[PDB]
RNA sequence: AGCCACGCCACACGGGGUAAGAGCUGAACGCAUCUAAGCUCGAAACCCACUUGGAAAAGAGACACCGCCGAGGUCCCGCGU
RNA sequence: UCGACCGAGUGGCUUGCUACCUCGAUGUCGGUUCCCUCCAUCCUGCCCGUGCAGAAGCGGGCAAGGGUGAGGUUGUUCGCCUAUUAAAGGAGGUCGUGAGCUGGGUUUAGACCGUCGUGAGACAGGUCGGCUGCUAUCUACUGGGUGUGUAAUGGUGUCUGA
RNA sequence: CACUGUCCCAACGUUGGGCCCGGUGAACUGUACAUUCCAGUGCGGAGUCUGGAGACACCCAGGGGGAAGCGAAGACCCUAU
RNA sequence: GCCUGUGUACCAGGAGGGGAACAACCCAGAGAUAGGUUAAGGUCCCCAAGUGUGGAUUAAGUGUAAUCCUCUGAAGGUGGUCUCGAGCCCUAGACAGCCGGGAGGUGAGCUUAGAAGCAGCUACCCUCUAAGAAAAGCGUAACAGCUUACCGGCCGAGGUUU
């Protein structure tokens, strides 16, 4: 009598709404293990081509063999970490103490932020070391941002500022570490945080639908025969029974569908390279050309060409990192045709 | 009631709180005694376990107090000793200590190694296909003997006829 | 089972009509069901390339025809990819008697077998003539 | 939060028991007085733990749109325990509320002061369990 | 097998009167009188009954369940031959209707069985033994009790203080 | 081209606390006893972990800089992630 | 492991009883689609016993997180049957769900057969045909805006987490 | 047998609407109040009673869960000298 | 929360105070206005008045539920715990535990191939003793072997039946 199955798609992703900030940000990060780093990267999304690669799964009859992976391009020049924030332990939780600024900026992070023209760092800097000796201090991010001047390819120049959080080490060790790189004037590439063949997780806001119904959003089924003839072919039998009498927000429903943040986990590095290795003839349709800092994700990524994406280490990878796995063919083949 | 138990010799009994502490060559056990009125207090060389209450429930954890105090004299002068066999029949047995552990290796022709984490202060001996469990608290060392039994269960075949396991032979008097 | 080597879009359902490929005497073999396979409401038991099946013989000698018997699908018309990333279809969908233990009921195939069929049923791919 | 409340009274909840403190708070807040319960995550309630706890997880499960959200925290269930003890959707029931904060931990620079009739004995009771220990349970991150 | 609870309750008027009641089926109680019938009950140390402590309807056959399963007992343990003797002092007068075949038209019920009224404090079984045979007594007493309705006390009447000491 | 699935990518360990259960120490009841106080373990279930939303959380939040005759924003113009 | 007799109950899924609610109408059965739930658990997890060697079982405990599918006859619910399956559990939500669908059945007006009737006609007996209205005021929810409050100084950017 | 989007399982596209703007411009319906939700109670099927929970106002689009929604002094059933 | 009597008081046609709400349950029968004091029912907060007093029980959040469609909980269990009895044993040392001793005729007779405390039938004597069965229960093909009865010691204050 009405044979089961599962409910029209996820709750947990819920609600489908617009998402409030197109650059994505992280929920987590990754542990504290290794040496003090920088825990993210971000860049462009530039589209997809396919490589032959060789099989290094020890664990694989194919090992050794060529195989046909594909692999989306994302242009990845380097990024300005532009400040050090320290967050103190709290009963309420985390909350930001204070800031550490460069003084050397961009030419176009104006169009941004109100940039600092009087800032006093040490006297941040000593709040801070004031705090971990109080042990109060509970964390430490970095304040970073893109350089889309870098990439011809995206019509913007006003950059994405996000904070990434710095981990690994001592907690004074990790503080200086951040210090070091902020007083350079932060810059930092994609090379000093990652190597090629491990797991990334990839966040990005995907692309948008506008407005869509049910079928497509919840993947509820379409009327069927004769059903499908009578006035209802793309809407739901019913909001709900008699009782409870009201709608309850389970109920697959038409409204926007897209734009949302999502975080995809367990993205292999493919390749970290420069240049224009990876771009394929005519260009990336509707993106451009590619020649310049770039990573090969395998596989897909959220979003549309030209969104902004981030990265982060893999916080809860299923395998062991292979590194710089051998690449014997990358496709140019024109995506046109 | 009241109940006095003489200190024996060469051994110190510090209170601080609830807790109760027991020093002696062989080492040193901390206990929480902890039930509604009853006072565990140390007065010159006997401790003393008193409630102004006499109902069944009192009587009850007194006389757990008291045995629970003896039995830390004993196990920091004479100690406390658990004897164990290993058996097989047809896997041998690897049996070894590692660390802070002990492991148990090809039980029953197993690939996996089966561990168990030893409580306190507790040692484990190994010779041959004895072993030895000992230290001062008991409640450690009957626990870490427990364990390594346990260790060795087998729910899933007729135990009559698959045997195999570490086994407690000794067990502790007084 | 294991692994096909390969990615299968199934091109066969329940009640499929398919070519019994080997000279059993069954011609035509009418799929029923798939060898360890659960599908969801309303959906069409599927079947493919690699797959074992009960199968019911539709067409062929008397003594054949109306049998329940199991068989193992050598081909079918719906590509599949190769890890090399090309995609290998055939010219109908084909399978052959096997018996409980897997091994052909018949004593010569007829036409190709696919390679990843051999990755499965060692005596199917054995009394192949051609495997592409 | 951290906005630093004017007391007239300082209340130590430390080893007392919730619901009798409440009352006495949601009297003195209905009389005028603005007060602040210190310690929360270590104030008391009797009974056996495993009863208590499934009472509070519960009311952390039962809910709809309309929703009935029930807080896991040491100072937010406090907060709510009193509550019940005001009116508070009428206007003096509100204000009574407003003029009251549960703290986790002691932000004053004073010590609270113990309320009559509320102090529980722990040399007395081994049935009874923690704020902190209940929130913990429930889920809640442990900042106190 | 309706159950009790339609016949438990004294809520009905007596109803026993045979000259205005036909079709009344016979009970199932094979007998009253068991063990030594020529022996005298006085003849015994010990007397032992099982006590209702609860007004209620007894119906016949859960009188002979009660019945069989304690005499049953005392045979296995005392012997067929064994020296005792048990009295099941209730007779079952009370006739019993239901109303089956309508609904509640013309419902007075037809006859369907018959039980005993047997108020709080009787005594429904009293068995006559040795002292060294009273604890099969008692334990037989144990099964019936568990065939009838109400609640029960198990007393020794006679012979007490020679019993266990 | 785009949009799509029939195409392709990704989607858990582990920890904590328990139930049934297996035990330890242990009285009441000099013994015995997994339980009464205490403890070691133990479910796809619970909690955390992970993803999504979330300053209207009325205790309506935090940080850094810029600005209060001007920071910044809206309108406008060319467009579309 | 099966378990009679008798005795005590729990549920509110069947059936019956009652006639308390509605006859200025609360749209039927079955199906469908879409959502939530219950546990007396079919599978899956963890266990106990065995007439437990193993393997395969049988019986029981905890447990509702997920799953419990596709077809042939029949309007059917139910049920029978087939091949698959880890298993192809059972209930509640106005016997959930017609301002959602369907309209095969019951139950209008036409007609035939059987039975009954002097007859008009009847049956609860069978059979062929036989209609599905409404532009959403409120509430409910899914999504999208505009304002106010937070704020007797605004803004930019980045965060926190009840 | 043949055929095929009836189905697996849905996609893309075409035309007219829908959405925004100018102009024209009705009707149904309306005891009152009305931001509700979970339970309870009540003539036993409550937005309005009771207890709680939730709830800042206004507006746009949607598909129709509820108002035992609107529409018709029930055709069924009984009763009427 | 059924049908149909009967006596009575109530609702109907009865306010006001209790009872969460609520025709008939409790108080109460009521002109207006005003000050008192009570009734039912309450006195930790919501909420007027006690975190009242002297005792005791309960650990189950039992319970905080007069009456009731409305507040369930039954037969049957319970070394959970508290209280009140009765009998017997005990500092001439009880109850339990631990240690020691449980001997010889004799492996009783019969049966039986052998039946050795212990397959079965019958008998169930006698010595040495502080005490020890012609054996109360496991155990063996049958003897081993392990206990129980029974006695002594250690220990020291209640124990045991009901
Ligand atoms: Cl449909
Ligand atoms: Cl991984
Ligand atoms: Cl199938
Ligand atoms: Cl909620
Ligand atoms: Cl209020
Ligand atoms: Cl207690
Ligand atoms: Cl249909
Ligand atoms: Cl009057
Ligand atoms: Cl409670
Ligand atoms: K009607
Ligand atoms: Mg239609
Ligand atoms: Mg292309
Ligand atoms: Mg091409
Ligand atoms: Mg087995
Ligand atoms: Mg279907
Ligand atoms: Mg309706
Ligand atoms: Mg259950
Ligand atoms: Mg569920
Ligand atoms: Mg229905
Ligand atoms: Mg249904
Ligand atoms: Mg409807
Ligand atoms: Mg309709
Ligand atoms: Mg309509
Ligand atoms: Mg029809
Ligand atoms: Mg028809
Ligand atoms: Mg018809
Ligand atoms: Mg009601
Ligand atoms: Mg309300
Ligand atoms: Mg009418
Ligand atoms: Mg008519
Ligand atoms: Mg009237
Ligand atoms: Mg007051
Ligand atoms: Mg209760
Ligand atoms: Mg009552
Ligand atoms: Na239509
Ligand atoms: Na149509
Ligand atoms: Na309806
Ligand atoms: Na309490
Ligand atoms: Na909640
Ligand atoms: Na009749
Ligand atoms: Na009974
Ligand atoms: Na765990
Ligand atoms: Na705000
Ligand atoms: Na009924
Ligand atoms: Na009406
Ligand atoms: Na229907
Ligand atoms: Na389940
Ligand atoms: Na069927
Ligand atoms: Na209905
Ligand atoms: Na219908
Ligand atoms: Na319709
Ligand atoms: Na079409
Ligand atoms: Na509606
Ligand atoms: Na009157
Ligand atoms: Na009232
Ligand atoms: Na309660």
């Amino acid at each position: 009598p009405q044979p089961s199955r599962p409910r029209k798609g996820s709750l947990g992703f819920g609600p489908r709404k617009r998402s409030t900030s197109e650059t994505p940000r992280f929920n987590s990060w990754p542990s504290d293990d290794g040496q003090p780093g920088v825990q993210g990267f971000a860049g462009y999304k530039a589209g997809m081509t396919h490589v032959v690669l060789v099989n290094d799964e020890p664990n694989s009859p194919r090992e050794g063999m060529e195989e046909t992976v594909p692999v989306t391009v994302i242009e990845t020049p380097p990024m300005r970490a532009v400040a050090l924030r320290a967050y103190e332990d709290t009963p309420y939780g985390q909350r930001p103490l204070t800031e550490v600024w460069t003084d050397e900026f961009h030419s176009e992070l104006d169009r941004t932020l109100d940039v600092p023209e009087d800032h006093d760092p040490d006297a941040a800097e000593e709040q801070i070391r004031d705090a971990h000796e109080a042990g109060d201090l509970g964390d430490l991010r970095l304040i970073t941002h893109t350089v889309p001047d870098a990439v011809p390819s995206v019509p913007k120049k006003k950059p994405d500022v996000m904070e990434t959080r710095v981990g690994g080490g001592s907690v004074s060790d990790r503080l200086d570490h951040a210090l070091d790189i902020v007083e350079d004037g932060g810059e930092h590439a994609m090379n000093d945080i990652f190597r090629a063949g491990e797991y990334a997780d990839v966040a990005g806001v995907t692309k948008g639908k506008g407005t869509q119904g049910p079928v497509k959003r919840w993947g509820v089924q379409k009327r069927k025969g004769k059903h499908a003839r009578q006035g209802w072919r793309r809407r739901i039998g019913n909001l709900g029974p008699w009782n409870p009498s009201r709608v309850r927000s389970t109920v697959p429903q038409q409204g926007q569908t897209g734009y949302h943040q999502r975080t995809e986990l367990n993205k292999r590095l493919i390749d970290i390279g420069e240049g224009d290795e990876p771009t394929v003839d005519g260009g990336f349709v509707n993106y451009g050309e590619v020649d310049g800092p770039y990573t090969l994700v395998k596989g897909s990524v959220p979003g549309p060409d030209k969104r902004l994406v981030r990265f982060r280490p893999a916080v809860r990878p299923n395998d062991q990192p292979r590194l710089d796995p051998e690449v014997r063919y990358v496709s140019n083949e024109s995506n046109q045709g | 009631p009241r109940v006095e138990l003489e200190i024996p010799e060469d051994v110190d009994a510090e209170q601080d709180h609830l807790d109760i502490t027991v020093e002696g060559d062989n080492g040193s056990v901390t206990r929480r005694l902890w039930y509604p009125d009853i006072d565990v207090s140390v007065d010159g060389d006997t401790v003393v376990i008193e409630s102004d209450e006499d109902n069944a429930k009192t009587m009850s954890t007194i006389g757990t107090f008291q045995s629970h105090i003896e039995n830390m004299f004993h196990g920091v002068t004479e100690g406390w000793e658990y004897g164990m066999e290993v058996f097989y029949s047809h896997f041998p047995m690897q049996v070894n200590v590692e660390g802070d552990e002990v492991v148990i290796e090809n039980f029953l022709g197993e690939k996996a190694p089966r561990r168990t984490t030893i409580h306190g202060d507790t040692d484990v001996e190994i010779d041959g296909e004895e072993l030895t469990v000992s230290g001062p608290d008991i409640e450690a060392v009957g626990q870490t003997a427990a364990d390594i039994e346990q260790l060795t269960r087998i729910n899933d075949k007729d135990v009559r006829v698959f045997q195999d396991g570490v086994y407690i032979t000794r067990k502790p008097n007084r | 089972m294991e692994a096909l080597g390969a990615d299968v879009t199934q091109g066969l359902e329940k009640g499929s009509l398919i070519t019994c490929a080997d000279n059993t005497g069954a011609r035509e073999l009418k799929v029923i069901s798939v060898h360890g396979y659960s599908g969801t409401k309303n959906r069409h038991p599927k079947a493919g390339l690699g797959d074992k099946i009960t199968v019911s013989v539709t067409k062929g000698t008397p003594e054949m025809r109306r049998q329940v018997l199991e068989a193992v699908v050598v081909r079918q018309r719906k590509p599949i990819r190769r890890p090399d990333g090309t995609r290998v279809k055939f010219e109908d969908n084909a399978a052959v008697i096997v018996d409980e233990n897997e091994d052909p009921r018949g004593t010569e195939l007829k036409g190709p077998i696919a390679r990843e069929v051999a990755q499965r049923f060692g005596s199917v791919a054995s009394a192949a003539t051609m495997i592409v | 939060s951290v906005a630093e409340f004017d007391a007239d009274v300082i209340v130590d909840a430390r080893d007392c028991i919730m619901g009798r403190v409440a009352s006495q708070v949601a009297e003195q807040a209905l009389d005028g007085e603005t007060v602040a319960v210190v310690n929360a995550e270590r104030a008391v309630i009797t009974g056996r733990e495993e009863q208590i706890v499934e009472k509070y997880e519960k009311r952390v499960d039962i809910g709809n749109d309309n929703g009935y959200f029930y807080p896991k925290r040491p100072d937010g269930i406090f907060k709510r325990t009193i509550r019940g003890m005001l009116p508070h959707k009428k206007q003096r029931g509100r204000e009574a509320f407003e003029s009251v904060r549960v703290y986790l931990g002691n932000p004053y620079d004073e010590d609270g002061e113990v309320l009559d009739g509320t102090s529980l004995d722990r040399l007395s009771n081994i049935k009874f369990v923690t704020l902190g220990e209940i929130s913990e349970t429930l889920g809640a991150n442990k900042t106190w | 097998d309706k159950p009790a609870s339609m016949y438990r309750d004294i809520d009905k008027p007596a109803y026993t009167r045979r000259e205005y009641i036909t079709g009344i089926p016979g009970s199932k109680i094979a007998q009253h009188k068991m063990g030594r019938k020529q022996k005298d009950a006085d003849d015994y140390p010990v007397q032992i009954s099982l006590i209702v402590e609860e007004t209620v309807q007894l119906r016949h056959g859960s009188l002979e369940a009660s019945r069989l399963s304690a005499n049953r007992h005392l045979i296995k343990e005392l012997g067929e031959e064994g020296d005792y003797k048990m009295t099941l002092r209730k007779f079952p007068h009370q006739v019993l209707r239901e109303n089956k075949q309508d609904g509640m038209r013309a419902a007075f019920g037809k006859i369907v069985g018959t039980a005993a009224r047997v108020q709080a404090g009787e005594q429904l079984f009293t068995a006559y033994c040795n002292v060294e045979d009273a604890e099969h007594v008692k334990e037989a007493f144990r099964r019936a009790y568990n065939k009838i309705t109400p609640s029960c006390r198990i007393k020794v009447e006679r012979g007490e203080e020679l019993l266990i000491a």
